[PDB]
RNA sequence: GAGCCAGCGAGUACAACCUUGGCCGAGAGGUCUGGGUAAUCUUGUGAAACUCCGUCGUGCUGGGGAUAGAGCAUUGUAAUUAUUGCUCUUCAACGAGGAAUUCCUAGUAAGCGCAAGUCAUCAGCUUGCGUUGAUUACGUCCCUGCCCUUUGUACACACCGC
């Protein structure tokens, strides 16, 4: 063994790279919409969350998953400094808990939850 | 009597052109040949493919010379037509405005075109020479 | 209702100096023209005036307008101190 | 321009990419009927090779069929802007790259696997088997796969 | 008196009201009239718009 | 002394149109009594000023409309004349629903 | 498909033989007959044109009518 | 000031109609009829027809003159360059507005 | 490919409107600069459908463009429940539609685009506009509705009646 399986990842090589690249970089090697978003006045959105997160990171028991942050801002984007912290995702009922993977990355937070319950009846 | 450029049936005049621009190879080529669209709808680039550009180049120059001053977006609307935009009606969008503003150059380089004041192109002597030449052969090729 | 006693005092004295006012019917609009208040304010404090008589108040077209009566710029005086032949526009200033 | 003299009759039906080109009628089109590749991208390989759009080229040649497989194969090598393609940007921090036959379909596969992982909104769409581009089925489209 | 009473109304059906209702319904906001519509066609003839063809 | 010709537009707009007429033709008058060289009343394009309406307030019944249109008639009268004589001009022959307007500088 | 758009010398051959007869030539007149299909007919109509044989009607896109001389 | 002749036209128009509104609105007591805008250079003249004109008056510049002040406040102008002006209507019964209003007064006061 | 012609309009200074002209970009779109508060500048809105020469020839084909995947753009605070645009790729149903039923009598019908309206952004909608421009009546009460007249009526909340 060497290469496990194969790269969870978002444009070529590998994960070592992707926890530690902050913010500004992760958008320069992501889709439009994204670098869009970050052009844009970015005011309570990587905030107060974030910090949150960062904590539960810091607190957590080891191993084991840390706490749950709620989240409203759904709008929000999956940077990787968050790969790992549950985040519940706000549906107007139910703070929906979405686990944040190396795959779930650059992907809106809003788009993990689902806001209605899906028809049944005849699939 | 008295040999003009408007007494040759355009597109004869055109191809004329095209054929003398040919001969001359010396248009000077934009890069982007036949990886190009030429209009924003034309769900196909050029059948003619080598060749066209010099084509194109030369119903420009007429149309410069036909009008006082001409520029690219001007020239983009008459270009463009069309997009089969789906089950969706018809509506016009503009052509290739880029190839378009190299067209624009290359004609510049040559001395077809001039540059005007107010705004957009006029067309220089040497141009109109060429233009005239061209008619005068063409009118001689249907005699 | 809720007001800084300073910007009351304020508006009645523009008041004062009108004899008249024009407001709009705009609540969170920051501050008021002329006046250095919020309009709400001014509205309230204009709402509170009619209720105990003293002002005419029409609310057409997004435009509250406001007129003083005998008693109510009476009232105006006792508030400000001012004694006698003043402002207002009961009369003209000399000649226009 | 010239109808085809001489004795002719070389080869109906070509085998490519793992895929069937079909004699005569124009390599755009039997490039189109491949799994993968389309009609402007077809035209493209076309005159990249430096074949007539003309010719019905079920009797093409060997060589110039080598050179479009090569250039099917390959986006950055040969000059193709590299922002013409099926997929682009993909991996971690990498380059583009498109496929044209089974390999596309097989890409696409890929792909769609990816997505099912993620499991993101069109993911879930996808494995629901449904409308992933938001189009109203309120009225519409009533029979589906 | 409270921080938070505002969400961003520079544009769109919230900001356009009209000058008599005050409304976001059948908005005429050509030529820099902003009336609701049946206000204006209550009020037209004052406004110098006459029905003729 | 002076005799400065600054060349003098007066725009003459309105919506009523026989007052307006008439304002021209007081203009003209007066324009021939101080003797000046001047282009007659130049009268440019009626803009129509059109709003479409459905009849209904409440959109219910029949899909009836009503086109409410406003007319403009705009002239001008190019006056190459002084100064004083333009503001002369200016405080005599003002009437009502008419906008009188003067461009001044040529 | 229905055929009648391969290629041969012999075919060639039979077309040929020939542009002399038929009042007139048309595209849609070649096929069918049960000529090479369309663009082969079209082709062979030029071909036809270079010296003699069948003089023009028409000349325009896909209404090409032609016919023998002289 | 300075706009597309045709839209300065409109907004005028808006302004009159506004103006018409708020009389019928203020002076139901007075006996309001119409308003007639004449806008002079400097001085723009507001005349009003009303039935009780010396009521509209006041007594000697009072009722008008706040008026003229709200007017001022309401639309951005100085003091001399709005002048109002109340004047008798030319028969009473041949307008309708006025009509109207005394109708309505009179079902108000309670009669059959 | 080439030819290349309309009419209704609309359009900003306290905002951010239309935006030519120049350079970058396959595009979309960016940029610099203007001109326009408007028979002046956008705008001859050189709109389409059309016309000409060539390429495919009657094969679910290059007809048809849906669903799809990806990227590039833009609007906005916010675009996944694709806003819209563009680029490549996918190529589904549908060989003129049964019972039924709509609209129409001349610059009409039908086709074709423009246009403002809503509008930060979105046109398959709408009110207008012009361009191309026919077929067949120029009658009748067969149907449908409506109108009258004479008739009959235990109805008058009037046939959903009594
Ligand atoms: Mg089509
Ligand atoms: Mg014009
Ligand atoms: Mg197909
Ligand atoms: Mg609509």
């Amino acid at each position: 063994r060497k290469r496990s399986f194969k790269t969870y990842s978002y444009k070529g090589v590998d994960l070592e790279k992707l926890l530690e690249m902050p913010t500004e970089d992760f958008v320069k090697l992501a889709p439009a919409r994204v670098r869009r978003k970050f052009a844009r006045g970015l005011s309570e959105k990587p905030a107060g969350l974030m910090k949150k997160l960062r904590a539960a990171k810091l607190s957590a028991p080891e191993n084991e998953k840390p706490a749950v942050v709620r989240t409203h801002l759904r709008n929000m984007i999956i940077v990787p400094e968050m790969i790992g912290s549950v985040v519940g995702v706000y549906n107007g009922k139910v703070f929906n808990q979405v686990e944040i993977r190396p795959e779930m990355v650059g992907h809106y937070l809003g788009e993990f939850s689902i806001t209605y319950t899906p028809v049944r009846h005849g699939r | 009597p008295g040999v003009s450029v408007r007494d040759v049936p355009a597109q004869d005049f055109i191809n004329n052109y095209a054929s003398f621009l040919q001969r001359q190879g010396k248009l000077e080529v934009p890069g982007y040949v036949d990886i190009v669209k030429t209009s924003a709808g034309n769900e196909l680039p050029p059948q003619d493919s080598e060749g066209w550009f010099y084509k194109r180049a030369a119903s420009v120059a007429r149309h410069i010379y036909l009008r006082k001053q001409v520029g690219v977006g001007k020239l983009n609307k008459l270009y463009g037509g069309a997009k089969n935009r789906g089950v969706r009606p018809h509506k016009h969008v503009d052509a290739s405005g880029s190839i378009n503003r190299k067209v624009l150059q290359s004609l510049e380089k040559l001395g077809v075109v001039e540059i005007s004041p107010k705004g957009g192109r006029r067309i220089s002597d040497n141009g109109l020479r060429d233009l005239d030449r061209i008619a005068a052969a063409t009118l001689e090729d249907e005699e | 209702m809720l007001i800084p006693k300073e910007d009351r005092k304020k508006i009645y004295q523009h008041l004062f100096q009108e004899g008249v006012l024009v407001a709009k019917k705009d609540f969170n609009q920051p501050k008021h023209e002329e006046i250095d208040t919020k309009n709400l304010f001014v509205i309230k404090a204009l709402q509170s005036l009619t209720s105990k008589g003293f002002v005419k108040t029409q609310f057409s077209w997004q435009y509250y307008y406001y007129t003083l009566t005998e008693e109510g710029v009476v009232y105006l005086r006792e508030y400000l101190n001012l004694p006698e032949h003043i402002f207002p526009a009961t009369y003209l200033a000399g000649q226009s | 321009s010239l109808v085809v003299q001489e004795q002719g009759s070389f080869q109906h039906i070509l085998r490519l990419l793992n895929t069937n080109v079909d004699g005569n009628i124009n390599v755009v089109y039997a490039l189109t009927t491949i799994r993968g590749v389309g009609r402007r991208y077809a035209n493209l390989v076309c005159k990249k090779a430096d074949v007539d759009l003309h010719k019905r080229a079920g009797e093409l040649t060997q060589e110039e069929l080598e050179r479009i497989v090569q250039i099917m194969q390959n986006p950055t090598h040969y000059k193709i802007p590299a922002w013409f393609l099926n997929r682009q940007k993909d991996v971690n921090d990498g380059k583009d790259y498109h496929s044209l036959a089974n390999n596309l379909e097989s890409k696409l596969r890929d792909d769609l696997e990816r997505l099912k992982k993620i499991r993101s909104h069109r993911g879930i769409r996808h494995f629901w088997g449904l409308r992933v581009r938001g189009q109203h089925t309120k009225t519409t489209g009533r029979r589906r796969a | 008196e409270n921080v938070w009473y505002s969400h961003p109304r520079k544009f769109g059906k919230g900001s356009r009201q009209c000058r008599i209702s005050g409304s976001h319904s059948g908005l005429i906001r050509k030529y820099g009239l902003n009336i609701d519509r049946q206000s204006f066609r209550e009020k037209a003839n004052d406004i110098g718009f006459y029905k003729y063809r | 002394q002076e005799v400065v010709i600054h060349k003098i537009r007066i725009n003459l707009t309105s919506t009523k149109v026989k007052q307006l007429e008439n304002v021209s033709a007081n203009i003209i008058k007066n324009a021939e009594t101080f003797k000046l060289v001047k282009k007659g009343p130049v009268r440019l394009p009626t803009k129509v000023l059109k709003i479409s309406t459905r009849k209904t307030p409440n959109g219910e019944g029949s899909k009836t409309w009503d086109t409410y249109e406003m007319r403009i008639h705009k002239r001008y009268i190019d006056l190459e004349a002084p100064a004083h004589i333009v503001k002369r001009i200016t405080q005599i022959t003002i009437e009502p629903g008419v906008d009188v307007e003067v461009i001044i500088a040529a | 498909a229905k055929h009648a758009v391969v290629l041969d010398q012999d075919k060639f051959d039979r077309i040929m033989k020939e542009a002399p007869t038929y009042r007139y030539v048309s595209v849609s007149v070649l096929v069918d007959r049960f000529k090479l299909g369309g663009s082969l007919a079209r082709v062979a109509l030029r071909h036809l044109e270079n010296e003699g044989i069948i003089k023009p009607v028409s000349k325009h896109s896909k209404q090409a009518i032609y016919t023998r001389a002289t | 000031a300075i706009i597309s002749k045709k839209r300065k036209l409109v907004a005028d128009g808006v302004f009159y109609a506004e103006l018409n509104e708020f009389f019928t609105r203020e002076l139901a007591e007075e006996g309001y009829s119409g308003v007639e805008v004449r806008v002079t250079p400097t001085k723009t003249e507001i005349i009003i027809r009303a039935t009780k004109v010396q009521d509209v008056v006041g007594e000697n510049g009072r009722r008008i003159n706040e008026l003229t002040l709200l007017i001022e406040k309401r639309f951005k102008y100085k003091r001399g360059t709005i002048a109002l002006y109340a004047e008798r209507v030319h028969d009473r019964g041949l307008s309708a507005v006025a009509q109207a209003e005394s109708m309505k007064f009179k079902l108000l006061n309670g009669l059959a």
